[PDB]
């Protein structure tokens, strides 16, 4: 009622694209648990790894790293089916706690981060600081990574629909979507949304036919 | 290995 424990700095991980996902918002009053289910980046994948990050940049490389774990023993399943829930619980004493659930498996890892852990009264402000000065920059990075991952899931979500058709496609559709898909691969490579946006624009008016067919 | 939501 004088004073408050408050978080200075929004508390996540990373996620695909290396961009911070925030679990625990800046300045949100402590003890208190958040939590979020996160799966799998590709196909048949065993483990994921969970990095700890304290910032308010977009880019998790801009933030601080507070440590990473990994779970593994994750089933063979396709990517995206898995639920791997990620719980932030800071209590009382400052200390968080993070765990990683696979709520098929039953297994869980966790870590255990200091209230002494991250950054000083100092680095705090001066991280507020450029959060703000590179608020644009941070924007253009966020919408390009969000066009990478709707690129690749187009790509890889096309891919398994092309398999699944067979026979069913006609020949010339199939040449000029692998065509697409070689070039929007390609794309998703580089760092110019522009071209993956071009390359994604190419596949929707090549796949008429494959969609028809996915029924 | 990486992670979505």
């Amino acid at each position: 009622v004088l004073l408050l424990d408050v978080t200075p700095l929004s508390l996540g991980i990373e996620t695909m694209g290396g961009v911070m996902t925030t679990l625990i918002a800046k300045n949100t009053t402590i003890p208190t648990k958040h939590s979020q289910v996160f799966s799998t980046a590709e196909d048949n994948q065993s483990a994921v790894t969970i990095h700890v990050l304290q910032g308010e940049r977009k880019r998790a490389a801009d933030n601080k790293s507070l440590g990473q774990f990994n779970l593994d023993g994750i089933n063979p399943a396709p990517r995206g089916m898995p639920q791997i829930e990620v719980t932030f619980d800071i209590d009382a004493d400052g200390i968080l706690h993070v765990s990683a659930k696979d709520k098929n498996s039953g297994k869980e890892q966790k870590i255990t981060i200091k209230a002494s852990s991250g950054l000083n009264e100092d680095e705090i402000q001066k991280m507020v600081r450029d959060a703000e000065a590179n608020a644009e920059a941070d924007r253009k990075f966020e919408e390009l990574v969000q066009t990478r991952n709707q690129g690749d899931h187009l790509l890889h979500s096309t891919r398994k629909q092309v398999e699944e058709a067979g026979d069913k496609l006609p020949a010339d559709d199939k040449t000029a979507i692998e065509s697409a898909l070689t070039a929007l691969e390609t794309a998703l490579k580089g760092e110019d949304k522009a071209a993956i946006e071009a390359k994604m624009q190419e596949l929707a008016q090549v796949s008429q036919k494959l969609m028809e067919i996915a029924q | 290995k990486n992670i979505i939501l």
